[PDB]
């Protein structure tokens, strides 16, 4: 069977939506109901990873920009980055480790743990208009819990 | 391509 994907949007537990901050960055802010179309639409693929009832291995891409979210060690820091890919080759079932996130549902909210960096999560700051980043905890002050809205397809 | 249930199968450029 070939790789399957669904279109969706993310909203953190504090109701912040995700938008393009630049060509290779995402930021999080509260959008008015009329500005919702500025939010990024992700192509979420169900990829190869650890067989778990809790963790669902996924890859998150931005189809129109040929980008995938990826986790890389930048100098001494595990870092969330947007990486360009060849759309003729991606998505695929066997996504390289840097592209894999373990999607975990907890109290009806979603967390996205980096497979490359266990215990590191897709995170937002409590402050407005700050970049989306990789955070070293699902706890503390930063936000790691989201809701997903699927887009008609 | 989009199947009858709304899943996109294969790469972005099939």
């Amino acid at each position: 069977a070939p790789v399957r994907s669904l279109n969706c949007t993310l909203r953190d537990s504090q109701q912040k939506s995700l938008v393009m901050s630049g060509p290779y960055e995402l930021k999080a802010l509260h959008l008015q109901g009329q500005d919702m179309e500025q939010q990024v639409v992700f192509s979420m693929s169900f990829v190869q990873g650890e067989e778990s009832n809790d963790k669902i291995p996924v890859a998150l891409g931005l189809k129109e920009k040929n980008l995938y979210l990826s986790c890389v060690l930048k100098d001494d820091k595990p870092t969330l980055q947007l990486e360009s890919v060849d759309p003729k080759n991606y998505p695929k079932k066997k996504m390289e480790k840097r592209f894999v996130f373990n999607k975990i549902e907890i109290n009806n909210k979603l967390e996205f743990e980096s497979a490359q960096f266990p215990n590191w999560y897709i995170s937002t700051s409590q402050a407005e208009n700050m970049p989306v980043f990789l955070g070293g905890t699902k706890g503390g002050q930063d936000i790691t819990d989201f809701t997903m809205q699927f887009v008609s397809s | 391509f989009w199947d009858s249930w709304g899943y996109w199968y294969g790469p972005w450029d099939c």
